[PDB]
């Protein structure tokens, strides 16, 4: 009888439910069917309501009564979600008890304006020496992880999460960083294995995993990045620092293409809807560093875009690259060359990371990147331009040692005090004597002995983090003592 | 609920049935149209069109249907018999034995549609499965209890690759196996069915080990898009109710996705990219996620995945790589050179190529072989134009080793005795590893590239080099 | 007298590479015209 | 890809310009 | 043009059911899929690769599958099929060929390079192969 | 007729409003849906669907909208506060401040939509603008009171190039300025807003000089498509009513065209090439023609143009070429070498490259530079194959000169202090004219080619040569 | 050259290549005079969507070469459908001129020549008509009825026991 | 913009009929086709290649055919048309170029490679031809 807060279903098909009634329903309002399946009403038409399903269409028949929820799609937030595996809606799926909720934040929240923002200066050490030295990331920055299939995009994001363990032991809040991993379109076994990998390093108890596997309905895969961002936006608004990794956005646009094409919304380029750019624009823009009057918190977003044959000119990636504050291109061709991570430095770049990079590294990394900027040009032509000229051949025996030094095994984040000695031995070229077969093992115990030799040389960086001219006189005294090993 | 409705319209392989009020069958239910004497015609509810009318997909040919014929509601999805009685039989998509050896006796009857295993009972088994293939047990080692995919265009040898693992692994593996043929040649099942009764896996006078399900290219889209859900339902009963390790060979899983595109136009869907259906990652995800190792039992799946027109950017294979734990890409250009199997060493990957699984000894060789094979195919332009003589002194030695490795990767399979004549060859995992250390180093660098062609390890290379030296 | 043999074969192997890369260009253009028109036909005939 | 085909054509088509003009020069 | 291969198969199928031997040559299926694409695109059916409908493979699949050697219980007759596919520039990676190749039990390739050279018939031995020819 | 109307449907960012007869609002009007507080929703009338129904485009988010709520008609387009009181304020497209520094002081109000100046009132201005960059004020000089475009894809240095032109011109230019941001990053506006408070252009103690109207990429496509028309209204008020020479930096103008494509699909338009809207040149022309220099005042505009996937053949930038007086194409291949700015020294053209504007001297200097760089690019194959030894004695010197020129084209920008650490260097216009002749003649053909990287002026190249030699 | 290397098929189809300015109009005017005196059959020239200037220059070049005389009786008939005519006209002009050639074949029993120039603009004109009817365009924006529209013109060109029609199509 | 080349031709057609000489330059037709395409796709007229309508060739054909050399019987005047086509990367195979080139009596190709070389105007002598240039 009443069709203002309830309504009967006209037709349900492939997750799309057209319901008659709901005269007082809002746009993007969560609804509840008579079979426990949720859903939100995207397009409010004249005489009917287009509702997508957060589940299966098997339990819904024609004429099913549809109760409302009277609220836009919101999700639980707070610190009581740290260490829990949840879906896109917020319901726990790890089985470790229900979710204690502090407050709730909408899934579709407008990004903060200009004035509540401030210039980024807080660093975010990923642990990778090839990243923090060449493409530094600040807190509130948008650094894209774009690459082809199985080139190391996921493993780079994990190394950033595992690296932030050494700051969750202390009490300093400016260095704290809580991680968020939003699995979009993956399989149940991969995400579950990723949880145990994060539980194998005590990295789960400060990170929140939002699982939207491939079996779930397309509205769930679409909403998972937005809900994950809102769950990390709670830390931003309360002064704390947060980090979220979208893995990935290339499969989210596929799910958003289903909701659009099945709600009879007109398609655009490459069968994707028109606002496929606005799908990602309002998502990454919600990550920034805010004023001290607004809390002083920061949320950093790491999106992942899987290309097809290195095609950086495809529809979806060209949009994302135009949004982020830089990208980290992973070329599958450099992976077999030995370079791991296969970071094509000639294309990856950060923008406002130069002033966010550590001062102890900027003192040695500012010139370091430009040594490879020359090396990629000369090393590519030593048999094509077949002229045996030893005039500028010194750059070849210099870059091949540092580019081989940028290697780093999987899930092995090197600390700031563990990376600065290696770079100084590379920029100066004082390790060119050792062959290309023992340099990878030279680094293995060049870091370990420095702890036993001078444990008071790492406690200063743990408090200050800056190396002055005094240590420059000591580094020269440390260098010459271990050149014969 | 059990009522009765009538057919309103019939288009292609899509039939709409009109019911009365309150008697509308739910989605994914099974309908029955009685030819009577030939057999029964089964439908499956796809969507509610409104006006007390549903839209179904025919599990057989729609030829002969007349508007007005009544249809009965079974009140349940396509129920199939499952249990120990299915071992050694050939079943269609509906659940009826097509081996004409009598009805299949069983007690439990499960529907072909079932919810995939949740996040709670997911397993993280990263165990190596020895295959005997050199390219496999070195570069992309298969994961036991995981999912393996075989790509490559038409004619590269995806079907031939499978029947080797059926002859090699399925016998050493004591557990049961299921082979659901999805949209392939009918003779490839007939010529394989006789091979199972002579090997010992299937014995009609005793107890068997494998179960056969077949929906071939002669079957309409409704059967070619649901036959994969029948053979998978049986494997889940052996895993979650008997707790046995089950092998699931799928060939070809692409036909499941393809058949959905032949009906999506008639189901009223706006065609997605390259004429595909929007529900592509979901419909595939609602089938590839049910194939996973749970806490109960373990399921190892080796699925052959067809690639349309050698296009890996096609929407059908591109959404399949995410559901696979280890990939074995086959290339067409490799097969034109005579290298079998045509396993591309630069595209076949695995999750077990880590030092936490096989150690540093195996990982160093695999990382050194892929680096040599990359240096040769990255300078392929200079070789094909300026010639091999226009190279450096080291980049001419790497080419010499790579050409030996590229042919040493080739291996005569057990089933390859009818196409080559050379006996079948099975090489151990550790036997393959050291064989490449004696090729990357200064050892055996005097032997030609023809000494590594159709060979199983160096122990057979020298056996050919012994004939070569004379 | 051997440079020519390395510059004559560099001309017949380049022409054998031009043809295979001229047919591929016609294939790719033929794929662009369709896969873009189909993208228009889909959007136009959606109404 | 498509963007690099014509780019890779102009290189190979003008490499033919070099090798063909080094067969008669050597004569 | 779309029905001629099916009826011709049915005409040669009478010999197959009566324990006899029959042979059918499709010349050619490349131009049949053009006729099927014509009636498909005039029926407002959405196109796909090379503007062909998605069921262009199911067109030839149920066609060639009707050609095989039957069991001894049903006489033992057999029907051999010789389908023909015309390519464009030797493009074996095209849509229609990859569909037919994935149906037929092998193929006999004919590259025009050896045809003008003198080798006639220009059978590319390196690409032609039979499967059950052992 | 200001009254009320009710909502009929809400789909995404497109909301249709039902009105009563004889109360139908005109097209391009402003409709207000009342939310209790400020920043209430505004709608832009786009179409008259008939039956007293109007299809509008949202200027904000549509979540929370309920069918049946009343919609007010202001009977006028989006009227923004215009005047000298807009300086130093951050305003949205609606005309409301978002810097929470209070209301906007103004008297006269003007709509955002207005007819462009007629052909009879057009002014022909061939005046050179002294920028401070060497490559700019040489090959492709900018035209004061004209329309300047910056091209290239994402990551070639378009936004940094603008932040450099602000530091140089906004204080040398006497008249006011308006910086409108169309669909760009929000932090880039904040990183720019701080520099405004420190450059002296914007101050909170005294009345500022520039107006900031920003519509970021987080705002729906209805806001990005009309925000460029908002900042344009402020500039035209300074041209028509104040008669001042105004700077109108647009970044980025590509988003204006892109936002029109995201709405055109939902407005039921047949998509054109590359998924663009049919009203491509007209919608851009209805904005580029209003940005012109009339006989009353003058308006200079430096519009950065994003190039999708570095494809200059894309319909969006290709239509922009016909509107600009001077183009500055940024090539990505120049950025990969480390040369900033990545201005293409051959593709960057200008209308003021004539002997009637700058003279025969400047026109002949820039002519020999391009011929040199074109001759150097013509020998790209020989240097990489035959080396430097196999060249004639004439083009050898040109190669030795072109390498010095293209490395001297790079200039360390004042904003590029954080990217290179090198202090910014600024040069005049006529200093560069004599500096290149001393390079083209051979007067400074002894200095090394690495002494031209990141230096400004010819008298500084020698200063670096003495230190590097020691 | 013709009767040795690439002999023309009686009642078949011959593709004529080469750009303009090489001597193509003279080659056609030669075939008109030859066959009319070698076998005794007339020739038909149909202008399928060509320029009006080329039609005027060829019509004036035929009255000075001897193949057409207004004070006597000519040898070849001219059917011109220029570019200024809508796609409906340019898609039926080839069917118009072919009909005249079938009259000399079936009723008069002669070996007729049918010159089509150009045959590609006979297909292009069909694609514009197809776009006007709204039928979904096939590959490369062509007609679904591409092999039939082309076949509807060529299959009518064959050899009978009464006569024959040879077609030379540019 | 779609009516301007036609009204411009008719204004230049008055000189042709009165036995006088006339010259007309369409600058440009490549931006006129995008104007007709804009109004055609909004008039629900079915699109074709690159969204251009079916009668896009009938647009530029009946426009340029109106320029000719008249006989002395009709005055003896002459209307000369100079169309301009803005290509995209030298793409002489695109739709609008293929239309106009196949109608005009030759073309004068301007390649930017010779413009940066110094030769202005950069006239590609090698492939720019005039039909009645004899
Ligand atoms: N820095 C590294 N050093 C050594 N090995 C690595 C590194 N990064 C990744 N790998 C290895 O490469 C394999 C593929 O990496 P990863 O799983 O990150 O792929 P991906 O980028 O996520 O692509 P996909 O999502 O398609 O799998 C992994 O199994 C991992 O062991
Ligand atoms: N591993 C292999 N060794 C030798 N020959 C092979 C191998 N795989 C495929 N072939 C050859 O390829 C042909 C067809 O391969 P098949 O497996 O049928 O392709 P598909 O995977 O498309 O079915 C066979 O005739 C066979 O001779
Ligand atoms: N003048 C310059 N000097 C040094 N680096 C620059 C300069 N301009 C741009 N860059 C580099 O280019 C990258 C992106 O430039 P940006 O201005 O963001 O380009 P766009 O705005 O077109 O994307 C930055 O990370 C910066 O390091
Ligand atoms: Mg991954
Ligand atoms: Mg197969
Ligand atoms: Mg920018």
């Amino acid at each position: 009888a009443n069709l203002n807060e309830t309504g009967r279903v006209l037709s349900v098909g492939d997750g799309i439910a057209r319901v008659f009634g709901l005269n007082n329903i809002q746009a993007e309002e969560l609804v509840e069917f008579a079979s426990g399946v949720k859903g939100m009403a995207l397009n409010l038409e004249a005489g009917q309501v287009g509702i997508v399903l957060f589940g299966s269409d098997r339990l819904v028949k024609e004429g099913e009564t549809v109760k409302r929820s009277g609220s836009i799609v919101d999700v639980p937030v707070g610190p009581a979600l740290l260490g829990r595996v949840v879906d896109a809606l917020g319901n726990p799926i790890d089985g470790k008890g229900p979710i204690e909720t502090e407050f709730r934040i909408r899934a579709q929240v407008k990004a903060p304006g200009i004035l509540p923002r401030t210039s980024v200066n807080e660093p975010m050490q990923t642990g990778l020496k090839a990243v923090d030295a060449l493409v530094p990331i600040g807190r509130g920055q948008r650094e894209l992880i774009i690459g082809d299939r199985q080139t190391g995009k996921t493993q780079i994001a994990i190394d950033t999460i595992l690296n932030q363990k050494r700051w969750n032991y202390g009490q300093d809040e400016k260095k704290k960083l809580y991680c968020v991993y939003v699995a979009v379109g993956q399989k149940r076994s991969t995400v579950a294995q990723l949880v145990q990998t994060l539980e194998h390093h005590d990295a789960l108890k400060y990170s929140i995993i939002v699982a939207a596997t491939a079996s779930e309905a397309a509205p769930l895969q679409y909403l998972a990045p937005f809900t994950g961002t809102a769950m990390g936006e709670w830390f931003r608004d309360n002064g704390k620092g947060a980090l979220i990794v979208f893995d990935d956005l290339s499969k989210q646009a596929v799910a958003y293409r289903q909701m659009s094409l099945l709600l009879r919304r007109p398609p655009g380029r490459e069968a994707y809807p028109g606002d496929v750019f606005y799908l990602h624009s309002r998502l990454l823009e919600r990550a920034a560093k805010m004023n001290e009057r607004e809390g002083g918190g920061s949320l950093t977003a790491l999106p992942i875009i899987e290309t097809q044959g290195g095609d950086v000119s495809a529809y979806i990636p060209t949009n994302v690259i135009s949004i982020t504050d830089g990208q980290i291109f992973l070329e599958a061709e450099l992976f077999y060359k030995g370079i791991r991570p296969a970071i094509n430095v000639g294309l990856s770049v950060s923008r406002v990371g130069s002033a966010a990079q550590v001062k102890a590294m900027k003192q040695v990394a500012g010139s370091l990147k430009l040594f490879l900027a020359q090396y990629r040009e000369v090393a590519a032509f030593a048999q094509f331009g077949s002229d045996l000229d030893a005039s500028t051949k010194q750059t070849l025996t210099r870059g091949e040692r540092l580019t081989l030094l940028l290697k780093q095994k999987q899930a092995s984040p090197m600390s700031s005090e563990e990376m600065v000695p290696l770079i100084y031995a590379g920029v100066n070229g004082y390790i060119d004597n050792i062959p290309v077969k023992q340099v990878e093992k030279f680094e293995a115990e060049f870091v370990s002995y420095l702890h036993a030799n001078e444990s008071d040389l790492l406690k200063d960086i743990a408090a200050t983090g800056e190396l002055s001219k005094e240590n420059l006189e000591k580094l020269k005294s440390i260098t010459e003592n271990f050149v014969g090993s | 609920g059990v009522g009765s409705g009538k057919i309103r319209t019939v288009i292609g392989a899509v039939v709409d049935v009109q019911f009365e009020q309150d008697n509308l069958p739910a989605i994914l239910n099974a309908l029955t149209i009685d030819r009577g004497e030939g057999n029964k015609l089964v439908l499956e509810v796809a969507q509610h069109l409104g006006e007390n009318t549903v839209r179904t997909i025919a599990m057989d040919g729609t030829e002969g249907l007349v508007r007005g014929t009544s249809v009965a509601d079974t009140g349940a999805p396509i129920t199939i018999p499952v249990g120990r009685g299915t071992l050694g039989r050939i079943i269609n998509v509906c659940g009826e034995p097509i081996d004409e050896r009598g009805p299949i006796e069983a007690t439990k009857f499960l529907p072909i549609h079932a919810d995939p295993p949740t996040f709670a009972e997911q397993s993280t088994t990263a165990e190596v499965l020895e295959t005997g293939i050199k390219v496999v047990d070195l570069l992309a080692p298969y994961a036991r209890g995981g999912k393996i995919g075989l790509f490559g265009g038409a004619g590269v040898g995806k079907t031939v690759f499978i029947q080797e693992l059926i002859n090699n692994i399925a016998k050493a593996h004591g557990g049961f196996s299921v082979f659901c043929g999805v949209g392939e040649r009918t003779r490839e099942g007939n010529d394989l069915y006789r091979e199972m009764k002579e090997t010992g896996v299937i014995n009609l006078e005793g107890e068997s080990k494998v179960t056969l399900v077949f929906g071939q290219m002669n079957e309409p889209p409704g059967a070619r898009a649901r036959v994969a859900l029948t053979g998978l339902t049986i494997a889940e009963y052996f895993r979650d109710e008997e707790g046995q390790d089950v092998l699931l060979f799928v060939d070809n899983i692409f036909r499941f996705t393809q058949a959905g595109s032949e009906v999506s136009a008639l189901l009223g869907r706006i065609p997605s990219a390259v004429g595909y259906q929007p529900t592509l990652a979901t419909d595939m995800g609602a089938l590839q996620e049910r194939i996973t190792t749970t806490q109960k039992g373990s399921v190892t799946s080796v699925q052959a995945v067809y690639v349309p027109a050698d296009d890996l950017t096609d929407p059908a294979p591109a959404t399949t790589f995410a559901h696979l734990d280890a990939t074995t890409v086959l290339s067409r250009g490799i097969s034109e050179l005579g290298i079998y199997p045509a396993v591309d060493p630069l595209d076949s990957k695995s999750r077990l190529l880590d030092i936490d699984v096989v150690g540093q000894e195996h990982y160093d060789v695999a990382s050194n072989v892929q680096q040599t094979l990359q240096a040769y195919k990255s300078l392929q332009d200079i070789i094909a134009i300026l010639g091999m003589d226009e190279l450096s002194e080291q980049d001419k030695l790497t080419v010499e080793r790579a050409r030996k490795i590229q042919r040493f990767l080739s291996q005569p399979f057990t089933v390859a005795e009818v196409f080559t004549g050379i006996e079948g060859r099975l090489v151990s995992l550790k036997d393959t590893v050291r064989s490449f250390k004696e090729i990357l180093d200064g050892k055996h660098d005097a032997l030609p590239e023809a000494a590594f062609y159709m060979v199983g390890g160096i122990e057979e290379v020298v056996a050919k080099a012994e004939k070569l030296a004379a | 007298s051997a440079r020519r043999n390395a510059m004559d074969n560099a001309s017949k192997n380049a022409s054998d590479m031009i043809n295979k890369y001229s047919i591929l260009y016609n294939r790719t253009r033929q794929a662009v015209i369709t896969n873009e028109l189909v993208d228009i036909i889909t959007g136009a005939s959606s109404l | 890809t498509l963007r690099e085909i014509e780019m890779r054509l102009k290189s190979i088509k003008n490499i033919e310009k070099i090798t063909n003009t080094m067969k008669i020069v050597a004569s």
